[PDB]
């Protein structure tokens, strides 16, 4: 299993915003 | 790629007894330490195993009778550890989290790591029952093309 | 932002504590609003209160 792959992180990541905590690795919320 | 079973099996049953574990350690509080501590490792850990089991949440709403009768009973009890102990862990976790930024400071990583789970996870989610709304809306502009093509 | 806005609602006390000491402590709870809205839009770009 429940990470899940990865949700210490990369699933963090969906925005992420926040340095440094760091809890999440890169980068942004949106591309468009 | 049909054939997506012992992910299934190990996968439900470990959503059920890691998200079971989840249930505290994604759902980790009491008091802060950086808001649980770090809810982006920590909130966001139980957003992505309910996001593992959005296959019990949201897939659950797509898998309505696909092929078998317990891909969503049998593995419901392993939902019950498994979506309501990642969903409202990450809900525990969000509550606490936002909870946790209403604390003064609140804070310079406690604050970073919660909100940041509470906006990957908060547009995710935005996106996410976006996309379901325009599954709604993909749908009324597909299927209500076909159903409703009027023919 | 109501948890600002009910630490703010709540920060009334209704009495109001002389008499109108409600935006005293809620109005304290507005500018821990700010740096809480501030601090968490420098923390979270796409929500968790950003202004």
């Amino acid at each position: 299993m429940d990470r899940f792959q990865i949700g210490d992180e990369q699933l963090l990541r969906f925005y992420q915003l926040k340095t440094i905590n760091p809890t999440h690795s890169w980068a942004q919320d949106s591309s468009k | 790629v049909n054939t997506t079973s012992s992910i299934y099996d190990r996968i439900y049953n470990f959503v059920a007894l890691m998200e079971h574990i989840e249930r505290l350690l994604v759902a980790e509080l009491a008091e802060d330490a950086l808001e649980t501590g770090c809810p982006h490792l920590l909130e966001i850990h139980f957003l992505l195993t309910s996001a593992r089991d959005f296959q019990e949440q949201v897939v659950v709403m797509a898998k309505e009778a696909t092929e078998d009768a317990q891909r969503t009973v049998m593995k419901l009890f392993s939902r019950l550890s498994g979506i309501i102990s990642k969903f409202d862990k990450l809900l525990d976790g969000l509550t606490y989290d936002i909870v946790e930024m209403a604390r003064a400071e609140q804070i310079s990583l406690a604050i970073r790591l919660f909100k940041i789970y509470d906006l990957e996870e908060r547009e995710d989610l935005r996106i996410e029952a976006i996309r379901n709304i325009i599954k709604k809306k993909e749908i009324e502009i597909e299927k209500s093309s076909i159903k409703k093509l009027p023919n | 932002n109501s948890i600002s806005e009910m630490f703010g609602e709540m920060r009334e006390k209704y009495v109001g504590d002389q008499k109108f000491d409600v935006l005293d402590n809620m109005d304290w709870i507005f500018n821990e609003l700010i740096i809480v809205k501030e601090h968490i839009a420098n923390c979270c770009p796409p929500h968790w209160n950003i202004f």
